[PDB]
């Protein structure tokens, strides 16, 4: 459950990185 | 054919280790650096060293905005050498549950950085070599190294625009 919260935050960061790279 | 997954696994070690070093340096006027961070697989001027450096630079503003939340979440999780493989594996699996994109691949490097830094700063354990293997092996085993290879390797991350 807490693992899931951390992964959810990393997924948010990932979309910001993806947008910057694109 | 494409470069091999084995080649991408080697390249990933270089990208990650360079990334970690250059990321720590850019955050140092905000945590002790694990001395192992200054040991790289190859000279930092190599192509993969440059890719790691550029990825650290690109993420700086993003990573600064999330520092407080990640620091709190990792303090709560309390990663150590004894639980880091479990936590890394579960988090990385969830990160990629919906598919692969470059942002997720690069975010995995960032998570590896934060995990290694926490285990050192707070757990008093140098764990960078181990986290390096976690990152490389995860990518190898979940088709990410193949996906990277088929797009021309890690240099592709810097050439999407």
């Amino acid at each position: 459950s807490y693992i899931d919260k951390i992964a959810d935050l990393i997924r948010k960061v990932a979309e910001e990185i993806n947008s910057k790279l694109e | 054919g494409s470069m091999s997954e084995e080649q991408v696994a080697q390249d990933t070690e270089e990208v990650f280790r360079s990334y970690v070093f250059y990321r720590h340096q850019q955050e140092q006027e905000a945590a002790p650096a694990d001395p192992e961070m200054v040991t790289l697989p190859l000279q930092p001027s190599s192509t993969m060293g440059q890719v790691g450096r550029q990825l650290a630079i690109i993420g700086d503003d993003i990573n600064r905005r999330y520092d407080s939340e990640f620091q709190t979440m990792l303090q709560h999780l309390q990663p150590t050498a004894e639980n880091a493989y479990e936590y890394f594996t579960k988090i990385a699996t969830s990160l990629f549950e919906s598919g692969i994109n470059w942002g997720r691949v690069v975010a995995l490097l960032g998570f590896g950085y934060r995990l290694a830094l926490h285990v050192y700063q707070h757990g008093l354990t140098g764990f960078l070599g181990q986290v390096t293997r976690f990152v490389v092996d995860f990518m190898l085993h979940h088709s990410i190294a193949r996906w990277i290879a088929q797009r021309g390797g890690w240099v592709a991350a810097l050439n999407l625009g």
